[PDB]
Parts: C-alpha cells; sequence; structure tokens
C-alpha cells in the first residue's frame, strides 16, 4: 500500500501536521498523524516565572483568542485568592469575552473554505475584520497579543468612545453574515461537498472526551455557558444551537447561529453597564494608581515590592475550565505558596479533537481528509498542552 | 435552551416539487444567488497606498524604545532596576555606579530588541517614568549584530523626537 | 447616457490641475492621481494633502 | 473600477490584428478581390481552366464581354 | 562601459519587480501576514503575487518559532530554491527566538541554520512595518552583474 | 567536493572519453583529501616554531595509476559568472591540459604533513560522495 | 507574401494572452475590494513585460532522476498543436479553407491528453506517477460528452465546413434552439481545459523557471481558443462583404466577454471531489446527451427543413 | 502547397525556444488499481460507436428516408442498452 505523507506540503491551509496514510488503494482505513512541530518548552518554562510575569504566555497559546485566553487564567487564580472582581470589571470581560467568538467563528469558516478552495469568502470577510482590531489597539496595547486581563481584574478603563463605536459596528454586521448564507447554505455543491462526512454520533463521541461543537450540534445538549457561571453572564438571554445529525454539515450550522447569538449579547450587554472602578481595592493584588504612587508613603512600598516579587498565594490544588470558542480549557494550576507557581498543566482542545480523527476518517476518500480537519478548527501551537 | 436547525421535512406534493425540479434542471439557483453576490464588484476598493497613505493608530500604541529626560538635560532614569526585574525576556541589563557628582546613574544599558517580547511592563514599572515605548515602527536593519541597542542609541533615539512622545503621555496619563 | 454627466466632473478633475506636465510627472509613481483639495504647510515640498 | 478598462483595451486589441491582417492580404493579393474558394472538384475545374486563358497566368483577373467581341 | 552597464538597470530592476514568496506559517506571526493578504494593506499587485508552489520561489519567509523537529525540514526546502535567492525572517522569535529562548528545544536564532538578510523585529510586526521591510529589500538591490565579469 | 581537477573528469560527457593523452604513463599525482588540508593549517596556526620550516603535503597510497580514469566511468556508470552565461570559462585547449600531467613526486625530506599531524585519508572511501550521476542507487 | 500572414498571427496572439495574466488578477482584484498593479504600471500595463524577463534569468535545474529526451519533448508538442489548432479558423476569412474542419479541431484537441501522460510519467515517483494519471482519466471522459452534442448541431446547420456556418446563422443566434446544449457545451469545455470548478489538475511542480512558462503559456492558449471556438458556433455575428472590418469589430469583442467567464466562475465556486466528478458525467450528463441526440434528427425530418448541402 | 510549409514554422518555433530555455542560458558547470482501469476500456467502446454514428449530415441528402431514419436510431439504442447492463455495476468510479 502506498504510504504518502501529504502534510509537510505547504499546500495553503497551514503547512504543518505531517502524518502518514496507509491507504488501501483509494480508501484510507489507517491514519496515524505526527505532532510536535511546535513543542516550544512551555510547561517547563513557567516554573521559573512569577504570576504577573508569566501571564502573556497564556495569551500566545492560541492564534486567535486574546481575551478568552487570560480569561481562563485570572479566573483560575482569583478563586485561590478569595477575591470577587469589582462589578464594572465583569461587564468588560463578558464584552471582550463575547467579541473573540466573533474572531474564531469568522476564521473557522473562511480558512475551512480555503482548504476547500474557495477564494472570495476569504477576502470578503477579513476586510470587515479590520474594523475590529482598531478596538484592540485602542484599549490595550497592540495589534493582537495583549496582556490586558490581570488577576486584579481589568488593567485600565477603556477611553472615551468605544460605545458609539461598538453600537456602530454591531448594527451593520448581520448583513455581512447574510452574505455567506447566500454563499454557502443555499448552494448545492458545497452541500454536496459536505454531507454525511464524519458521522460520529455514538457514546464514543463522548468517551473520546470531546468538548463543544463536535458535540451538542451532534446531539447531546450540554454546554458550559449556562450550567456554570463565570461573571455577570447568566443575566443575559440567548439560546444555544443544536444541529440534526452527527456530521460536519450539522456541526457547521452551529457556527452560523452562534454568530447570531453574539450580536444579541453585545446588544444586551451595553444597556446594563454601571459606572464604577476598575481594579480590586485592597491593593495587595492590584497596583495602586499612578497619581498615588508619587505622593504617599504607603503607595510605594505596596508598589515597589509588588513588582520585585508577586503576590502571596495560599497552597492547595485547584482546577477550572471555561468556554474557549472551540472547546473547554482545562488549567490544573498547582500552587505552592510563594511568588513563583509550581506545575501549571494545561488541557487544550485538539488532544481529544484530533486523536478521534482515527475513528472519523476511515471508510472514506483521501480528498475527504483535508475537508475533515477544517471542521474541528484545529490550531497548532495550541496542541502544545 | 434549544434550537433545531436544519431540521425540516420536505413538502412532497404536486406543485412544490416543480420548485425543486426547476432548481436542478434549469439552474434558477446558483446564478440568481451566486452570480449576483459576486457582482457586487462596483464597490470602492479599500486599499491603503502604504508609502504614501497610512492607517489609523491609538495613543497607547507600543513600539520602539526610547529614554526621556527632564528640562534641560538630566537623565530622568535613576537606575532603580525595576524595569529589569519585570522584563519577561530579561532583555534589560544594567550596571550602575556612583558618578563623581554623587547621584547614581548608569554605565551599561541594554535592550535585547531580538529577545524583547513587548510586554511593555517597563513603561508601567518605572516610578520616575523613565523608559517609554515610543510609537514609531521604523525598523529592519540588515544584521543581527546591530539590533542590540546600547545606551548611546537610546538617548539619541529618545532625542530624535520628544514632542511625538510628550503629547501621547500627556493625553493618556489620567487613565493610568 | 452616463458617459458624459460624470465625465464633466472628471474632466476638470484630470485636466484642470497642472496641465500635461503636472499630470504625467505625478502619474509615473503610482495610481495616486486624484489631486487633494486642502493642503498642509510642513515642511520641505511634501505638502500633506 | 476604472483601472480595469485599460486592461481590456490591450489583449482585446491584440486580436484585432490578424482579422485585419488576413483581410488586407488576400484582398491585396488579388487586387481588391476576394480569393476564389474551391470546395468541390467541379469548382476547381473553372480555376484550372480560366487561369490558362486569363491573360497569361492568373486566376484573379477577368476577360469580359469585350474579349471575343 | 556606458553601453553594457545600462543593461543591468533592466535585469536588476526586473528581479526586484516580481517576487514570488513562500511563507512558513508556524506561530502567531503567520496570522498577521494573512491580514497583509487581506485587502486593507493589499499585498498582491504591489510587485508581488500571493502564495506559490515551493519550486518557483525567490524570497522565502520564516515566521514564528523553530523547533529541532523542523531544523532538517527547513534546510531541504532551502536547497531546492534557485540561485538568486534571499531570506527575510519576520517576527521576534526568528531573530534569537524571542523568548522561549532559554528552552530546551527551540532553535536559537534562525540564523545558525540559514543565512538571513533582513530582520524585522517584534511580536507581531503589525503588517505596517513589514511592507517597510519589503521596500527595504528592493532598496537593497542596487547590485550589479556587469562590472563583475567586466572587471575580473 | 567542488574542485576543478577531479570535476574535470566526469564533466566530459562527449562523443569520446580520452585520457591525457591516451597513455597511462605518468598518472597520477598525489590527491590529498580536503579535510587534511584544513587540518594542517589549524595545527600550524599555533604550532609553535613553524616559521621558515616549509612543509609538503603527502597524498594517498601511494603514487596512483591509470585506473583512476577507468574508476570514474565505472562507479559513475558512464558564483558570479554573469546573468545568462560567461563567454569564456572554458576547458582551455592551452597549457591547462599539461599542468596536471607533469606529476613530479618531489623531495621526501620535507617533514611536512605527517609531522604536522595527523592526516591519513584513502581515496576509495571518499569517492562515493563527490561523484554524482544518473543512477544514484545501484 | 504568405509567410508574413503567418508571423502576423502567431506573434500577435502571444501578446493576446501574455497581457491576460494582468487581466486575470485585476478582474480578480475588483471583486475583492482591491486594486490592480499599482506601483509598476501605473495602470498595471508595465507589469508582465518585466516578469517575462525573470523566468529566463532564473536557473532551470534539471532532474537527475529523469530522462532528458522525454522531459523536453512534452513542451515541444505543447506549443505545436495548441497553436496549430488556430489555423483553419475564420475572422471572417480563415488562413486555410479546409473542406472539413470541425473534425479537425477535435482531431487536434484529442492529442492534448497525450501530453500530460508524458511529463508525469517520465519524471519521477508517486505524485508525478499516480497523480498525473487521473488527470488523463478525467479528460478522456470529456470527448464523448463533447463530440456527440457537437454532432447534434451539424444536423441542422448542414455540413462539416465552417464557412457555411456563418451564412446559416445570419438571423439566429443559434443558442435559442440549443440552450439545453449551451450548458453542456460550456460545462464540458470548461472541464477539459483544466479550470477551477473541474480541477484536480506533480506535472508542474518539477518544472523550473524555463519550461514551466511554456505549460503556463500553452494552457492559456487553449482557453481563449475554446472561447473563440464557441464564438463562431453559438453566438454567430453578422457578415458584410463590402465592409470586412465591421465583422472583426463585433467578433473578438464577443469572445472577450466569454473570456471573462472563466475568470468570473473561478471567483465563485469550490472543487468537486474527484469521485463525484466522473459520477456527474455518466450518471447525469450522458443520458440527456443521447436524448437530445435523438431530438435533432426527428425534428428537421418532421419539419421538411433539412439543411441543404 | 503550403500545409506543409504552414506548420513547419510553428514546430520550428517551439523547438527553438526550449534551447534558450532549457539549454545554453542554463549551463550548470507503480501499484495496480482495477477501478482506475475499467473506465479506459469503457470509454473506447463508446468511442467506436460514435464513429459509426459520425456519417449523419451526408446521410440526409439521400433517397427514401425511413430506411435512414429507423436504422440510425438503432445505433443509439445499442449505445443505450450497453449502458444499462453496465449501469448494474460501475464500481467506485
Ligand atoms: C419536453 C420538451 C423537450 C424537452 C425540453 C426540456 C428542457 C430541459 C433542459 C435541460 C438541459 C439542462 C440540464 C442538463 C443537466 C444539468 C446538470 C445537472 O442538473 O446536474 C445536477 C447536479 C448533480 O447533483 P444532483 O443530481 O442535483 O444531486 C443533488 C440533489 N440535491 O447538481 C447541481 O445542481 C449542480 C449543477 C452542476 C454543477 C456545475 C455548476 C457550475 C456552474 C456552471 C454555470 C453555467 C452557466 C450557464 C452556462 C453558460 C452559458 C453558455
Ligand atoms: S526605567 Fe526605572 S528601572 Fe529602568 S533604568 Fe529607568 S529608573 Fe531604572
Ligand atoms: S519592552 Fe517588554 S520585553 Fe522589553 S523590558 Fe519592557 S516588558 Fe520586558
Ligand atoms: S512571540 Fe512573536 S513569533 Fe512567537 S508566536 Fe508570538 S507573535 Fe509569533
Amino acid at each position: 500500500n502506498l504510504t504518502l505523507n501529504f502534510g509537510p506540503q505547504h499546500p495553503a491551509a497551514h503547512g504543518v501536521l505531517r502524518l502518514v496514510m496507509e491507504l488501501s488503494g483509494e480508501m484510507v482505513r489507517k491514519c496515524d498523524p505526527h505532532i510536535g512541530l511546535l513543542h516550544r518548552g512551555t510547561e517547563k518554562l513557567i516554573e521559573y516565572k512569577t504570576y504577573l510575569q508569566a501571564l502573556p504566555y497564556f495569551d500566545r497559546l492560541d492564534y486567535v483568542s486574546m481575551m478568552c485566553n487570560e480569561q481562563a487564567y485570572s479566573l483560575a487564580v482569583e478563586k485561590l485568592l478569595n477575591i470577587q472582581p469589582p462589578p464594572r470589571a465583569q461587564w468588560i470581560r463578558v464584552l471582550f469575552g463575547e467579541i473573540t467568538r466573533l474572531l474564531n467563528h469568522i476564521m473557522a469558516v473562511t480558512t475551512h473554505a480555503l482548504d476547500i478552495g474557495a477564494m472570495t469568502p476569504f477576502f470578503w470577510m477579513f476586510e470587515e475584520r479590520e474594523k475590529m482590531f482598531e478596538f484592540y489597539e485602542r484599549v490595550s496595547g497592540a495589534r493582537m497579543h495583549a496582556a490586558y486581563v490581570r488577576p486584579g481584574g481589568v488593567h485600565q478603563d477603556l477611553p472615551l468612545g468605544l460605545m458609539d463605536d461598538i453600537y456602530e459596528f454591531s448594527k451593520n454586521f448581520s448583513l455581512r453574515i447574510d452574505e455567506l448564507e447566500e454563499m454557502l447554505t443555499n448552494n448545492r455543491i458545497w452541500r454536496n461537498r459536505t454531507v454525511d462526512i464524519g458521522i460520529v454520533t455514538a457514546e464514543d463521541a463522548l468517551n473520546y472526551g470531546f468538548s463543544g461543537v463536535m458535540l451538542r450540534g451532534s446531539g447531546i445538549q450540554w454546554d458550559l455557558r449556562k450550567t456554570q457561571p463565570y461573571d455577570v453572564y447568566d443575566q443575559v438571554e440567548f439560546d444555544v444551537p443544536i444541529g440534526s445529525r452527527g456530521d460536519c454539515y450539522d456541526r457547521y450550522l452551529c457556527r452560523v447561529e452562534e454568530m447570531r447569538q453574539s450580536i444579541r449579547i453585545i446588544s444586551q450587554c451595553l444597556n446594563k453597564m454601571p459606572p464604577g472602578e476598575i481594579k480590586v481595592d485592597d491593593a495587595k493584588v492590584s497596583p495602586p494608581k499612578r497619581a498615588e504612587m508619587k505622593t504617599s508613603m504607603e503607595s510605594l512600598i505596596h508598589h515597589f515590592k509588588l513588582y520585585t516579587e508577586g503576590y502571596q498565594v495560599p497552597p492547595g490544588a485547584t482546577y477550572t475550565a471555561i468556554e474557549a470558542p472551540k472547546g473547554e480549557f482545562g488549567v490544573y494550576l498547582v500552587s505552592d505558596g510563594s511568588s513563583r507557581p509550581y506545575r501549571c498543566k494545561i488541557k487544550a482542545p485538539g488532544f481529544a479533537h484530533l486523536a478521534g480523527l482515527d475513528k472519523m476518517s476511515k471508510g472514506h476518500m483521501l480528498a475527504d481528509v483535508v475537508a475533515i480537519i477544517g471542521t474541528q478548527d484545529i490550531v497548532f501551537g495550541e496542541v502544545d498542552r | 435552551t434549544y434550537k433545531y436547525v436544519n431540521l425540516r421535512e420536505p413538502s412532497m406534493d404536486m406543485k412544490s416539487v416543480t420548485d425543486r425540479a426547476a432548481q436542478t434542471l434549469l439552474w434558477t439557483e446558483l446564478i440568481r444567488g451566486l452570480g449576483m453576490t459576486l457582482s457586487y464588484l462596483f464597490r470602492e476598493p479599500a486599499t491603503i497606498n502604504y508609502p504614501f497613505e497610512k492607517g489609523p493608530l491609538s495613543p497607547r500604541f507600543r513600539g520602539e524604545h526610547a529614554l526621556r529626560r527632564y528640562p534641560s538635560g538630566e537623565e530622568r532614569c535613576i537606575a532603580c532596576k525595576l524595569c529589569e526585574a519585570v522584563c519577561p525576556a530579561q532583555a534589560i541589563t544594567i550596571e550602575a555606579e556612583p558618578r563623581a557628582d554623587g547621584s547614581r546613574r548608569t554605565t551599561r544599558y541594554d535592550i535585547d530588541m531580538t529577545k524583547c517580547i513587548y510586554c511593555g511592563f517597563c513603561q508601567e514599572a518605572c516610578p520616575v517614568d523613565a523608559i517609554v515605548e515610543g510609537p514609531n515602527f521604523e525598523f529592519s536593519t540588515e544584521t543581527h549584530e546591530e539590533l542590540l541597542y546600547n545606551k548611546e542609541k537610546l538617548l539619541n533615539n529618545g532625542d530624535k523626537w520628544e514632542a511625538e512622545i510628550a503629547a501621547n503621555i500627556q493625553a493618556d496619563y489620567l487613565y493610568r | 447616457m452616463e458617459l458624459l454627466q460624470v465625465l464633466k466632473r472628471g474632466l476638470q478633475q484630470v485636466s484642470g490641475h497642472g496641465g500635461l506636465r503636472g499630470y504625467l510627472r505625478v502619474l509615473f509613481r503610482a495610481n495616486d492621481v486624484r489631486v487633494g483639495t486642502l493642503v498642509g504647510e510642513d515642511k520641505y515640498g511634501n505638502k500633506y494633502y | 473600477w476604472f483601472e480595469v478598462l485599460p486592461g481590456i483595451a490591450v489583449m482585446g486589441v491584440c486580436l484585432f490584428i490578424p482579422g485585419m491582417a488576413t483581410a488586407r492580404i488576400h484582398r491585396f493579393s488579388n487586387g481588391g478581390k476576394e480569393k476564389r474558394v474551391a470546395h468541390y472538384p467541379y469548382q476547381w475545374y473553372l480555376m484550372e481552366r480560366d487561369r490558362r486563358v486569363s491573360g497569361v497566368n492568373r486566376s484573379y483577373v477577368s476577360k469580359g464581354l469585350e474579349n471575343i467581341d | 562601459e556606458y553601453v553594457v552597464a545600462k543593461l543591468d538597470d533592466l535585469i536588476n530592476w526586473a528581479r526586484r519587480s516580481s517576487l514570488w514568496p513562500m511563507t512558513f506559517g508556524l506561530a502567531c506571526c503567520a496570522v498577521e501576514m494573512m491580514h497583509m493578504a487581506a485587502p486593507r494593506y493589499d499585498m498582491d499587485r504591489f510587485g508581488v503575487v500571493f502564495r506559490a508552489s515551493p519550486r518557483q520561489s525567490d524570497v522565502m519567509i520564516v515566521a514564528g518559532t523553530l523547533t529541532n523537529k523542523m531544523a532538517p525540514a527547513l534546510r531541504k526546502v532551502y536547497d531546492q530554491m534557485p540561485e538568486p535567492r534571499y531570506v527575510v525572517s519576520m517576527g521576534s522569535c526568528a531573530n534569537g527566538g524571542g523568548y522561549y529562548h532559554y528552552s530546551y528545544s527551540v532553535v536559537r536564532g534562525c540564523d545558525r541554520i540559514v543565512p538571513v538578510d533582513i530582520y524585522v523585529p517584534g511580536c507581531p510586526p503589525t503588517a505596517e512595518a513589514l511592507l517597510y521591510g519589503i521596500l527595504q529589500l528592493q532598496k537593497k538591490i542596487k547590485r550589479e552583474k556587469r562590472l563583475r565579469i567586466w572587471y575580473r | 567536493r567542488e574542485d576543478r581537477f577531479l570535476n574535470y573528469f566526469a564533466n566530459i560527457r562527449w562523443f569520446g572519453g580520452v585520457p591525457l593523452i591516451s597513455l597511462g604513463k605518468k598518472t597520477v599525482k598525489q590527491p590529498v583529501y580536503i579535510v587534511d588540508v584544513t587540518k594542517g593549517i589549524i595545527n600550524a596556526i599555533k604550532d609553535p616554531d613553524a616559521r621558515g620550516k616549509t612543509f609538503a603535503f603527502v597524498g594517498p597510497s601511494r603514487y596512483l595509476l591509470f585506473d583512476l580514469v577507468q574508476y570514474v566511468f565505472a562507479v559513475a556508470h558512464r558564483i558570479g559568472r554573469l546573468f545568462e552565461i560567461s563567454p569564456f570559462e572554458p576547458w582551455t585547449t592551452r597549457d591547462k591540459v599539461e599542468r596536471i600531467h607533469t606529476t613530479d613526486k618531489i623531495l621526501p625530506h620535507l617533514p611536512g604533513l605527517e609531522d604536522l599531524g595527523v592526516e591519513a585519508t584513502p581515496l576509495e572511501l571518499k569517492a562515493i560522495e563527490v561523484l554524482r550521476r544518473h543512477r544514484t542507487y545501484r | 507574401m504568405f509567410m508574413i500572414n503567418i508571423l502576423m498571427l502567431i506573434i500577435p496572439i502571444l501578446l493576446a494572452v501574455a497581457f491576460l495574466t494582468l487581466v486575470e488578477r485585476k478582474v480578480l482584484g475588483y471583486m475583492q475590494l482591491r486594486k490592480g498593479p499599482n506601483v509598476v504600471g501605473p495602470y498595471g500595463l508595465l507589469q508582465p513585460i518585466a516578469d517575462a524577463i525573470k523566468l529566463f534569468i532564473k536557473e532551470p535545474l534539471r532532474p537527475a532522476t529523469s530522462s532528458a529526451s522525454m522531459f523536453i519533448l512534452a513542451p515541444i508538442m505543447a506549443l505545436g498543436l495548441a497553436l496549430t489548432m488556430w489555423i483553419p479558423l475564420p475572422m471572417p476569412y480563415p488562413l486555410i479553407n479546409m473542406n472539413l474542419g470541425v473534425l479537425f479541431m477535435l482531431a487536434m484537441s484529442s492529442l492534448a491528453v497525450y501530453s500530460i501522460l508524458w511529463s508525469g510519467w517520465a519524471s519521477n515517483s508517486k505524485y508525478a506517477l499516480i497523480g498525473a494519471l487521473r488527470a488523463v482519466a478525467q479528460t478522456i471522459s470529456y470527448e464523448v460528452t463533447l463530440a456527440i452534442i457537437l454532432l447534434s448541431v451539424l444536423l441542422m446547420s448542414g455540413s462539416f465546413t465552417l464557412s457555411t456556418l456563418i451564412t446559416t446563422q445570419e438571423q439566429m443566434w443559434l443558442i435559442l434552439p440549443a440552450w439545453p446544449l449551451a450548458m453542456m457545451w460550456f460545462i464540458s469545455t470548461l472541464a477539459e481545459t483544466n479550470r477551477a470548478p473541474f480541477d484536480l489538475t506533480g506535472f508542474n511542480v518539477e518544472y523550473a523557471a524555463g519550461p514551466f512558462a511554456l505549460f503556463f503559456m500553452a494552457e492559456y492558449a487553449n482557453i481563449i481558443m475554446m472561447n473563440i471556438f464557441t464564438a463562431i458556433l453559438f453566438l454567430g455575428t453578422s457578415h458584410n462583404p463590402h465592409m470586412p472590418e465591421l465583422y472583426t469589430i463585433n467578433f473578438t469583442i464577443k469572445s472577450l466577454l466569454l473570456t471573462m467567464s472563466f475568470l468570473w466562475i473561478r471567483a465563485s465556486y469550490p472543487r468537486f471531489r474527484y469521485d463525484q466528478l466522473m459520477h456527474l458525467l455518466w450518471k447525469n450528463f450522458l443520458p440527456l446527451t443521447l436524448a437530445l441526440c435523438m431530438w435533432h434528427v426527428s425534428l428537421p425530418i418532421l419539419t421538411s427543413g433539412i439543411p441543404p448541402q | 502547397m503550403n500545409l506543409m510549409l504552414a506548420l513547419l514554422t510553428n514546430f520550428t518555433l517551439a523547438t527553438l525556444l526550449v534551447i534558450i530555455a532549457f539549454w545554453l542560458p542554463q549551463l550548470n558547470v507503480l501499484p495496480f488499481s482495477m477501478k482506475f482501469f475499467l473506465v479506459a476500456i469503457t470509454f473506447l467502446l463508446f468511442d467506436l460507436e460514435i464513429a459509426l454514428l459520425l456519417p449523419l449530415p451526408w446521410a440526409s441528402q439521400t433517397a427514401n428516408l425511413n430506411t435512414m431514419l429507423t436504422m440510425a436510431l438503432f445505433l443509439i439504442i445499442l449505445l443505450a442498452v450497453s449502458l444499462a447492463y453496465e449501469w448494474t455495476q460501475k464500481g467506485l468510479e
């Protein structure tokens, strides 16, 4: 049998993920991919840093999420430190935490529609995506990778503006999602390109430990978005999509309705924000203000020491996970009792979502296999967990 | 809650099949839809002519390093080493010494612009507000041997401009 | 018959600024051909339109 | 939308040449006359005959009524 | 000679007028180059076409972070390029490997393997200084082919 | 790898492979291997006391034969030039053809390589590497 | 001066498609909200003349794993027959008055599949050995879908020659009796010439800067040829004897619009995933082709409208 | 007499250009699969019986027509019945 390794080929998509194919003439029936192109030494590296200093290495763990990562870290630290965050701060973590889902669910369709080979829905949506990075630069520090969420809540307040901008932005977005509905849904060939492909629906679709979509849209109703709270996140109203059967085209149609939920939540979140503060007030965790660290005596000693070493975290293990826009996000943060943490093991999606490519692939073509991968939305560097 | 999408049984009668038969046979689909949504070509191309035109920014945008000083030159740096201890890449290296006047200053001052991961915490750690991430992306030399910035780049680089820097701090220091 | 109603707008827009030398000199760098209305002052000869 | 119009007027003009060229050759080679076509062997027999009696050796010239009076 | 040296103002102009780059998407510096492909700062048709097969390349671009499991695969593709080539690496993790720099399994530099000509700094260089690096590269081509065999 | 003398052979895909010049008299000289050349310099660069005492480079074992030209076609199984091509980088039908066929195994009283040790390389092991022709497997 | 008619057709048709890769992108440009070539042209029109210089500067390294007599043999025939097929084509006067030429176009286009079988096979392994086979295997299926419905309009036009085809369409625009055939003409011709919906199309990746340009220059030569071939057949133009110039004015300008269609369909659609791609021919196309083949026989009989010849 | 002097320029132009392409401006100084066989045999069967179908437009300017009518339709029948038994087994094609 021919043993071609169609992978390292820089054939668009993402020139990585080099695997083997022991194809039985035309059908595959055996797929054993290799990973480890970026191992980077991540989990060993954090063992020498402090809590505030290690924080951007959670940010660079995806390619896409900037505020959904570091959402799974501060909320994994504030439980250890007996802190609730202040109420103005929680309305921003839901706002940017429900704006990164309008970055994955744009990239999760276009990049899938580029491996397939369509050109024009790649350029028709990233030109609208530019209207959104101006937000990131205006609020935090940079284009994408922002050390913005801290353990002491939000870093700083978003400036004057950004409320007649987001309302200006979000009132003209549903026309753009009505474009791709005409581009892909009512079309037949793309429907014929993906129906009854990847029919994985049994209880081994959950014994493989999958997280969301490539879940509930295939069947079993469950999510971490209204059975487990984060912040002020249950006080808004929305629904969660479910597809019919257990193929890719009934996990594709989650993502059209999923983007039709984030517009509602943003248009529901803006009406409910109170004026208030930014940081936690007790200042053993938050740094004091700049106009304060130049006047009093108490401000500097709880400033100058708070950057030489970090916080004082109590011992005892902990664990949590939140909704990453492609899955769960496990962090088993072992604390020791000093400024420097102990072991920090992460669970990212793709461990389950790509080990189950063995079950999902066989009985099918070779041209099916590239169409499988862009449905799970697998990003490397994120499989470094 | 719920929603059952793509869950709809067909019509299956005499007349509505003629809407599904004219679709496949004469292609009232795929042209009314996909030949019109492409054209849609008459819109204006939103392209920036980069060597002439430039895009928007923010007043808190990061970039090139620089050092400031007081009115008539004083070296605002006090070498309190705090930017070093929070640099995640340890791109800072400072050796200090008592200068003969008596007040302490610096001797070596380094920013590994290769290693520099731009966490910008140096801008938010100096008490006397010395180092500033200056907003100019002018870069791209030709050797690895050049981007290691010594001190006499940085005071010079902090003095190619100041009115660019001094207006952005003065429009943003109330927030932080 | 719209090949002349917007052409009258474009005729002064092309011809009525600099003539033939001021058009062809600025032509040979890019398609940046529409002349700016308001001008800046600074500094050398780089009038920021 | 404007810049594509000089793109059309290059390759499309590049097809205007051979239709112009060939119709200015066979018209020129027969002196403002079209070329006598021959698809059937009875049709060729006229040209095989009339070239021998045209004036010397040509198929694109005629005699007329005034030849034999 | 004025006759012969006039010729390389076409040929050394023609190679800096049509560059067909390869991109190695490995890490977060890949994503920002896609926004350069997105038509705001439209990368196409300013001299340079989009993606292309690995055979027909002139300017290879390493972006992101190199691991020791990719150090053989980089050199093999680097051999298959034709002769007038150039290497330009964006991203601060291609100039010393950013941080991750003290890790046990990251290639220190992306310079101890391939010879690279233009160094753009930064976690993501913002697709704003990177067109500036490319216009630096066409500015670097002021070289000559005549008055090389005409001298020696 | 990329010298001129050994690559003068097997770049002779031609309508006749003639040796120099259809005779097995003087062939060959002493082909020292290139690792021994770069190793001799680095030992001498702080030797010490190696000034004036000029040195000679021993070749392989021992003189060499005519078999070398037959050894080429047996196992091979029969940089700033210009923009298109250099007009004259020829095979040079001049005194090039005789500068190699003039062997001159010279005086062995020079010390000159084994004392600047250690350099010992055969020919039969390094010959697979430099030669590269159409079979490439068998 | 028959020779100067030759050079004023071969040379002025190379610039007809060498200045089309420009037009390929700009039409692609102004769909995506982006402009054409901006810095070199100024209107783009100085771009491909420089890029044509590069592929003959850049070094064509040869495979040591292949023969040489076979490897350059496929670009020999690539400009050979794909330019020879231009010859008996009227505008309004063809270079050669062939007594039968519609068979002659199919006779030359059937050797187009005989070139791709060379370059993949004589070169290398796997990709170039198995991957280059299937592309013949799809393009052998599109002569039977091509030639049959071709024959169904010769029953009504009258004969084999192309000079009578202009006179018989002087009032018609013959798409109107054959608008079912118009789809299966244009779909099948799109599929043979290896374009974006009907693509699976190692037979290019081994070619360096030298002979890749040929099998990029010959492939483009095909695509305006299937435009100009559909042009004289379906959308026939008016003819004036006293004014031959007015023919060619409204001749190429109609073929130039259909030339845009290959650029226009490319900006909409995905691929077809090879197992479907032949399955949509035999199961789906071919039974309708036989039915309409029976249709154009009985109806000129049951009209007493047999075309004269 | 130029047919034959018509293509001789075309083929000498292609073999010229490769010498400036592959030559002198360079100077560097199978497993069997059954399902990918039966379609070639199936094609050649329908390739023959379109050449017998080929002489139709000359077969209309003829004598008594119902001979030429009912017989020319019969070849399409044999071309179609050949489908149906083969339609019972096409394979993964
Ligand atoms: C009684 C009176 C005498 C008889 C008169 C009756 C007149 C009937 C006229 C019929 C002739 C045209 C129909 C020819 C067949 C068309 C091909 C076809 O329909 O295939 C359908 C194709 C296959 O998939 P399908 O079978 O539909 O299964 C999925 C079901 N959901 O599924 C599809 O729908 C996909 C469509 C094919 C994919 C290719 C599309 C590419 C776009 C091509 C654009 C063509 C533009 C127009 C042509 C250019 C003009 C020259
Ligand atoms: S910025 Fe602060 S820590 Fe850094 S050198 Fe200046 S005074 Fe010292
Ligand atoms: S700019 Fe970034 S990497 Fe450099 S010292 Fe400041 S925080 Fe550290
Ligand atoms: S640190 Fe720089 S190179 Fe590394 S992943 Fe982030 S943006 Fe990319």
